[PDB]
């Protein structure tokens, strides 16, 4: 149960063998010659930032949904050169949708099949913004940095087990940033009149909520709505994202 | 403020537990002034003495006159007294003036003066007036059972009227639930009575209260041996300290303060809903009667439930797990026993009045034999339609709801029927509403737990299977689902006893082998039927209650049935979140539920169970899984395999620090009286992983007793316990509270983990393991207010039988940062107390109850190390672990404490429940030796009771080496080189030879003993050597070695060695946090420059720290009071007996008698009684010879105006002290047990020249 014990002294993803403890790495990373070290494999490796307003180059991943009429309506998080993560309630609420901190065509967009919009949250007395998650696919490959995608376990027992998280939430003319502490689940559930589902968690909507580790950046959640702020517990939608990535 | 004066007295009386054979008892009773006409005294107080009151700042006097056959006393649970009002007798080394209260013989009287301080007042979060008990401490177990007992009320400032009655409440009633055993009452009778305020068989006079009133209840449960209650007021809910309720949990020797709020007219029943209590007839009435006085989200609910006579099987899918001797004693139907299933009459819910189609397909999954789960918010109107289908009549009764007598649903013994008891085929509809007074508080959880059953024969009705959980919730649980939580759970610990059912013979005449001989009540047989359940399941099953990870499941526990003991309960890795606190265990008073919220912070399968009877172990348990969802199937599947749906709608249009210990389960011999000497398995720490080098004892650890080492850590830290057995049988390490994996659990149950995680389950002798435990936020202190969280650690193999064998330890988790240089907490005092009644008949070492030692830390009575200053933050971590029978209402005498986290809650007495451990903060107000305790009679007197001690904050005052007041005849050394003497080892002392200094050798180490000639308190040393000029020759390092019995002594270690001087003059001072107390002290130097040069002085105070100049020398004592037997007045000069002052030079300095004889005396009147501890004696110089008293005696005043010589405790006659040897010399003499008189005389027996002297009394104002 070492992995559980300080994360098998591992830099990133600690897993399990029958009497073992398998150490993995994030995308674009080289595992430690030790068997745990784990280092940047390339120059466009995710997570690497620069080491209020988030300096240009500090939030290399952050994304901005632009509408012809309303301009920047929602934020996003670049996962890969083709797909960028956003919120479900951020799509089909504006006439259109399309490396900058001073206030790209969208090909396809996958809205989780279980997302519950306010209106629909009314039609069947269901959790509002439940499954507030979606993935946008660019028409042309973006030239690089993206954020690193973590594993359910790693995110549950290592990442979300931090003191505070980063929420580069932009209405200012320049980009914003801030650190938000991870609040208890009961604290959260008893702190809002809105019932939060086991998909959410609390501590601009569409922006990235990342938890830092070994000078690296792991996407943990994404802006929801809203007392504390609500986020989409990306822990529960890791396989759903890999599904769409493993697209081809 | 005010001066309250009561006239109380003991006296016999022919009490009859039924007033509609009587017993002669000794009880209290308020006689009027001068004891003229007694007084009214209500007819409700029964045996209970007269209730005392008194705000804050007031003062109470009690004129006690003992008209009894025995010596009685008066004694308050509240620290509003001193040792001359304590009313208790122990080893406190006080004056016969302070033991006059301890006991009062027949005919004798006494004035009890109490000062109700502000330190002991209710204050912030407590009601206007707190409840407390008082009673004859002399033999409590024998004195109470007699009747000597009453109630004290430490009201708060400005909460009373002239009436003396409380102003906040419209009413005020004192209820003492007491169990009396005349077989202990001096006038022994073989009888046992369960009474409220002395009235048995439910004859307690009718209480009275108009409708819409606000009552202030002051309940007091008590007995001789461990007794627990659970009072209840029908169709009425209370607020036990900011918590909505309905069932009050009072233990033997505890008090309860709650504020009710009636709302429904009619006479209600008052009982303790316990099995035994209820059959003993113990009950009363709340006779409410209207009096004209005046008193959306809402969605009136509606339930359709019905009584169905079904066949219930406690044993469905009984899995291997269960104990064999169990499924043979209770389950298996062999031996003519009924077996597993009996005929039941349970509840069932329908969707319509036609009572045709039920609201389920299978009997609910998981809620066993539990009826439908009712629910409702505040201001909602629930409507139940009850339909009896069973053989005999039944009813519906709910708790925590101000139901009306028209919809009460309960039958009283005083009735011939209004929907109270519906009959077969009959239909009735209860219509009650959830009043705001029934609403739960801000402390309560979203939902308060409660129950409902039939009131036809409640006990016998339930045994036949009529129970159902009922939740009352604020405006949250919305729909009608829960809210805030992702899982509403229920765990009703019901104990159904067939032999108390209505089908008792419908089962025997059906499921029996030959009912013919079926002998109901035949032990073996009876116990069979009376089986234990959890949600109706009389044993663990094959299915596991599965929950998710990181999700918060809200529970709702409630021990129903005929439970007589306190039903504790246990989790694992996971913890309950009760009353805003975390607890790895929960004790359940019968019939009063509790609502925790155990979040799933840990994964893996775990066990939940109540640990007590070989019946409670299996009859009440279950397992629950706690994992994720994982994998996925999908990602791996795609990679090696067959991909599935996406689950999306397309669219795009738009132009902590470590910490390790090395423990080991060693084998030791233990006797509880240093035949009282048994063998036991204990713990003990080792220096490192090598072992064989056990870490040595310290000063603090001088109280821990048997308890293993203190496993201490901070939040987020990780513990690495390298445990290794060392005994005859295998043992294990289990840790409470902490977050331990299945590899660090230490317990074998249906855990699904592999052998990889079982190896920790138990370690056979020599076995070696490592327990990596983890401290997460929820295992330490909750909120800043709290400083350190308490947890225990014991055996896993067999907890109870292992924990009794001498295996147990303390765990402390303090705030991140609160631990100093060396592993100890700073800025606070620390004590860990283990209240447990060891039973060497349970321990493994001894030939599924004669040798009991009700002791604390395995040391009944003795112990030690309980020395704390006055006013200094001292905490007390309390740990209990006994079965359901050892409750331990812990008590600090003359002290008052708050329980950490709750600094706004006073108490002063704290029932320590089984498997409980809470930390409290002290800061004592009185100085001296005091008893700490259990208010539980049986144990109190049979071991469980250790004495503690306090020292005046100012206790570092020079103690007599510079001043010499300490004879040179007291200082001695192992040897000295040169003219240097031990006699010359004083501070700042000058001369060619000013210190003591020997010559070190390859021989032994040198020492220098300082005899104080009597036990004292030291808290500091001071050192230096003398400078010749070129070299100083001083001591560099050293250590101490005290001892009160002359020769045998211990070494000090708080620590081992102290800092020596830097030169041959500089004064280096050292401190001693754990104050030393001994007749003798020694200084052994280790390092030095040139030679162990030593001159010193002690810093401490007296055991009582009273010694203060009374004014002789100062003059405070006028010379008018200074009488004498005769003062020589010659034509020239005379010495008046008021010229006898210390350090006085000028004129005729002193006092000498005209006639020098053994008949002379010097009387110093103090007018008012004062405490005297030590008196110095001087001499006089003038013309012919300089005089002084060579020896003397001392006479003083007695309780009743009579002279008495200061007799010796170490001899037959009054001590004869050795006076001065000169003129201008001092010679302080102390008084073993202080003198508490107003008149001191000094009869000189031997003198030099003409009897002359200068006196300087020492004492406090008492
Ligand atoms: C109106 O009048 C009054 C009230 O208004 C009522 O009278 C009282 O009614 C109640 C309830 O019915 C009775 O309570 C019960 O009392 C019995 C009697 O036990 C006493 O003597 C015991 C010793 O007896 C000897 O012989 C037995 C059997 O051979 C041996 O076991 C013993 O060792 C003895 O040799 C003694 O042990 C009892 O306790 C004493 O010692 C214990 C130490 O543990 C102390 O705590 C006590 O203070 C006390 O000093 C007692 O003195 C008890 O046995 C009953 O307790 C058991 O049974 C209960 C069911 O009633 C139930 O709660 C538990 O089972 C409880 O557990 C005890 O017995 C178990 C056996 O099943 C054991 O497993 C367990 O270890 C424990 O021993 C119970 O308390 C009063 O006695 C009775 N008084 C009277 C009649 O004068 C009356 O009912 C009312 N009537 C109406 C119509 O309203
Ligand atoms: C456990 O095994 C037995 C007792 O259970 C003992 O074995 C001893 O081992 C030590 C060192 O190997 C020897 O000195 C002894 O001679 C062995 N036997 C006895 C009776 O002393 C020992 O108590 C435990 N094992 C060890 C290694 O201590
Ligand atoms: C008793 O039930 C009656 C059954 O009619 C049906 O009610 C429908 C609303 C539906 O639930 C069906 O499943 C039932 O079979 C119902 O009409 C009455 O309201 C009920 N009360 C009576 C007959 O007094
Ligand atoms: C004597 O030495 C000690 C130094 O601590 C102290 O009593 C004082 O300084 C000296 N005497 C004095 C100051 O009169
Ligand atoms: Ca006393
Ligand atoms: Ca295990
Ligand atoms: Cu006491």
């Amino acid at each position: 149960k070492s992995c559980r014990v300080d994360n098998g002294n591992c830099w990133h993803f600690c897993k399990h063998v029958q009497n073992d403890i398998q150490c993995s790495c994030a995308e674009g990373y080289l595992l430690g010659e030790d068997g745990h070290s784990c280092v940047a494999g390339g120059n466009f490796s995710c997570g690497r930032n620069i080491k209020m307003d988030c300096k240009l180059g500090e939030c290399p991943w952050q994304a901005a949904l632009v509408d012809e009429k309303e301009g920047v309506f929602c934020g996003g998080t670049i996962l890969s050169p083709i797909y960028v993560l956003t919120a479900a309630h951020c799509i089909n609420e504006t006439e259109t949708i399309s490396g900058e901190i001073d206030k790209l065509s969208v090909d396809k967009i996958y809205v989780h099949k279980k997302f519950v919009p306010p209106q629909k949250a009314y039609k069947f007395d269901l959790a509002a913004y439940d499954y507030d998650i979606a993935i946008i696919q660019m028409k042309t490959p973006i030239q690089f940095v993206p954020a690193c995608l973590p594993t359910a376990d790693f995110a549950n027992q290592v990442l979300m087990k931090q003191d505070f998280g980063i929420v580069s939430g932009f209405k200012s003319k320049t980009l914003k940033v801030l650190k938000v502490p991870y609040v208890d689940r009961h604290t959260c559930m008893v702190s809002s009149e809105t019932p939060i589902t086991p998909n959410m968690f609390c501590a601009d909507s569409g922006g990235p909520h990342t938890t830092v580790y070994r000078d690296t950046h792991f996407i943990t959640g994404i802006v929801s709505s809203g007392k504390y702020g609500n986020y989409t517990k990306l822990s529960k939608f890791i396989p759903w994202i890999k599904r769409i990535m493993r697209q081809k | 403020a005010q001066l309250r004066e009561y006239h109380i007295a003991a006296q016999l009386e022919d009490w009859d537990y039924n007033p509609q054979l009587t017993f002669k008892k000794i009880v209290y009773r308020e006689y009027e002034l001068d004891f003229k006409q007694e007084k009214p005294r209500d007819a409700l107080s029964g045996l209970l003495g007269p209730t005392l009151r008194g705000e804050v700042g007031d003062s109470l006097i009690i004129y006690f006159k003992n008209f009894a056959t025995q010596p009685v006393s008066i004694h308050p649970q509240s620290a509003v007294y001193n040792k001359w009002s304590e009313g208790s007798s122990y080893s406190d080394g006080t004056s016969d003036v302070e033991r006059l209260d301890d006991a009062v013989p027949p005919g004798q009287s006494f004035k009890y003066v109490w000062n109700i301080t502000a330190e002991i007042g209710p204050k912030k979060a407590d009601p206007p007036c707190l409840t407390y008990a008082y009673y004859s401490h002399v033999n409590m177990v024998r004195d109470f059972n007699s009747g000597l007992i009453g109630a004290l009320l430490i009201c708060k400032e400005g909460s009373l009227n002239a009436n003396g009655s409380q102003k906040f409440f419209n009413r005020e009633y004192v209820l003492m639930f007491s169990v009396f055993d005349e077989s202990k009452n001096w006038y022994r009778k073989p009888s046992l009575q369960y009474t409220i305020n002395g009235f048995a068989n439910g004859t307690l006079p009718d209480v009275q209260a108009c409708a819409y009133d606000h009552i202030s209840w002051h309940l007091i449960g008590m007995s001789s041996s461990p007794e627990i209650f659970s009072v209840h007021f029908n169709g009425q809910t209370l607020e036990q300290n900011h918590y909505k309720v309905s069932t009050i949990n009072l233990v033997g020797g505890a008090s309860v303060t709650a504020d009710m709020s009636v709302s429904r007219t009619g006479k209600w029943l008052i009982s303790s809903l316990v099995a035994k209590h209820l059959q003993a007839g113990m009950y009363g009435y709340l006779n409410i009667k209207d009096c004209g006085n005046p008193d959306m989200k809402i969605k009136n609910w509606e339930y359709f439930i019905a009584a169905e006579e079904i066949t219930w099987d406690y044993a469905p899918e009984i899995p291997s797990s269960v104990d064999r001797r169990y499924k043979a004693q209770y389950l298996d139907n062999f031996s003519n026993f009924i077996g597993k299933k009996y005929k039941k009459a349970v509840f069932r819910q329908y969707e319509d009045g036609n009572f045709t189609k039920p609201t389920y397909a299978i009997w609910p999954k998981e809620r066993g034999i539990l009826g439908p789960v009712i629910k409702a918010k505040v201001r909602d109107t629930v409507t139940i339609v009850f339909k009896n289908l069973a053989s005999r009549p039944y009813s519906i009764y709910v708790h925590g709801v101000s139901v009306s007598k028209d919809a009460e649903g309960a039958i009283y013994p005083s009735d011939p029927t209004h929907g109270k008891a519906v009959e077969p085929g009959q239909v009735y509809t209860y219509k009650w509403t959830v009043l705001d007074t029934d609403e739960p508080t801000v402390k309560d959880s979203e939902c308060i737990t409660k129950l409902y059953h039939s009131a036809v024969d409640m006990t016998r009705d339930i045994a036949s299977g009529l129970i159902g959980p009922l939740l009352v919730c604020k405006h949250k649980a919305l729909s009608g689902v829960q809210n805030k939580a992702d899982v509403e759970q229920h765990a009703v610990f019901a104990v159904f006893d067939e032999n108390k059912s209505w089908y008792l013979e419908d089962n025997i005449k059906k499921y029996c082998s030959n009912p013919s001989a079926v002998k109901k009540d035949d032990p073996k047989f009876y116990k069979s039927n009376v089986m234990y359940t959890l949600n109706g399941y009389a044993s663990d099953r094959t299915e596991v209650l599965r929950f998710h990870q990181s999700e918060v499941v809200q529970w709702h526990l409630t021990s129903v049935g005929t439970v007589d003991e306190i039903v504790p309960v246990h989790l694992s890795g996971h913890t309950f979140l009760s009353k805003g606190k975390h607890q790895d265990i929960l004790n359940l008073f019968p019939m009063s539920g509790e609502s925790a919220t155990v979040t799933m912070d840990n994964l893996g399968t775990w066990l939940l169970s109540s640990w007590g009877s070989c019946e409670m172990s299996n009859g009440m348990r279950l397992r629950f899984l706690d994992a994720n969802y994982d994998d996925e199937d999908e990602g791996n599947e795609e990679e090696e395999e067959d991909d599935g749906d996406i689950f999306a709608d397309i669219f795009i249009p738009s132009e902590g620090n470590k910490r390790r210990y090395y423990i080991a389960a060693e084998e030791v011999l233990w006797d509880y009286s240093p035949k009282t000497t048994f063998k036991k398995a204990i713990f003990r720490s080792y220096l490192d992983d090598t072992f064989q080098t056990p870490s040595t004892g310290g000063e603090y650890e001088k109280h821990l007793g048997i308890l293993g080492p203190i496993i201490r850590a901070e939040v987020d830290d990780v513990i690495e316990i390298q445990f290794k057995n060392l005994a005859s049988r295998p043992y294990s390490l289990h840790a409470h509270g902490l977050l331990y994996e299945k590899s660090s659990e230490g317990r074998s149950y249906d855990d699904k983990s592999p052998e990889l995680f079982k190896k920790d389950d138990a370690i056979m002798p020599n076995g070696t393991y490592t327990y990596v435990w983890q401290v997460p936020p929820r295992s330490g202190p909750t909120d800043n207010t709290e400083k350190c969280k308490s947890w225990a650690y014991y055996s896993g193999v067999n907890p109870e039988k292992d924990i009794h064998s001498g295996l147990i330890g303390p765990i402390l988790i303090c705030q991140k940062g609160m631990i100093d240089k060396y592993n100890r907490t700073i800025d606070i005092r620390e004590f860990v107390l283990f209240f447990m009644v060891f039973d060497e008949e349970k321990s493994w070492y001894f030939p599924c109850s004669l040798h009991t030692f009700p002791a604390i830390n395995g040391i009944p009575y003795q112990l030690q190390g309980l020395t704390m200053y006055k006013d200094e933050n001292v905490h007390w971590h309390l740990l209990n672990m006994g079965g359901p029978k050892d409750i331990h209402v812990v008590n600090f005498h003359g002290q008052t404490f708050t329980e950490e986290g709750r600094e706004d809650n006073q108490l002063g007495v704290l029932p320590l429940l089984p498997g409980t451990f809470a930390s409290i903060k002290m800061k004592p107000s009185k100085i001296g030796t005091w008893l700490l305790e259990t208010e539980v009679g049986e144990n109190q007197e049979r071991g469980m009771q250790a004495l503690f001690t306090v020292i005046d904050k100012d206790c570092k005052l020079p103690m007599g080496l510079a001043s010499g007041i300490i004879q040179d005849s007291q200082i001695s050394a192992s040897g000295h080189v040169g003219y240097w003497e031990p006699k010359l080892a004083r501070l700042n002392n000058t001369g060619k030879y000013n210190a003591w200094s020997i010559i070190k050798k390859e021989h032994e180490h040198p020492w220098i003993q300082i005899d104080l000639q009597r036990q004292v308190v030291i808290t500091g040393i001071q050192t230096q050597g003398t400078v010749q000029l070129l070299q100083h020759s001083y001591t560099v390092e050293y250590f101490v070695t005290y001892s009160e019995d002359g020769q045998n002594w211990i070494t000090f270690k708080g620590q081992m060695h102290f800092e020596g001087n830097s030169d041959g003059t500089t004064v280096k001072e050292n401190h001693i946090d754990p104050p030393i107390i001994a007749r003798y002290i020694r200084l052994h130097p280790t390092k030095f420059y040139n030679r162990p040069t030593f001159r010193i002085e002690l810093l401490g105070c007296e055991v009582e720290g009273c010694s203060v100049p009374l004014g002789m020398e100062s003059g405070a004592i006028k010379n008018k009071e200074i009488t004498a037997s005769s003062y020589k007045k010659t034509w020239w000069s005379s010495w008046e007996p008021f010229l006898a002052r210390l350090n006085l030079e000028g004129g005729t300095n002193a006092w000498q008698p005209e006639v020098n004889n053994k008949d002379q005396w010097l009387q110093i009147d103090l007018q008012h009684l004062t405490k005297i501890t030590s008196i110095i004696t001087q001499g006089a110089t003038s013309m012919t010879t300089s005089m002084y008293v060579k020896t003397f005696s001392i006479h003083y005043t007695d309780d009743n105006s009579t002279w008495k010589p200061y007799l010796d405790v170490r001899t037959s006659m009054e001590k004869v002290f050795t006076g001065n040897i000169n003129s201008d010399g001092h010679v302080k003499h102390f008084f073993k047990p202080p003198i508490l008189s107003r008149f001191i005389r000094i009869i000189p027996k031997t003198w030099n020249q003409y009897i002359a002297l200068r006196i300087e009394l020492f004492g406090c104002e008492v």
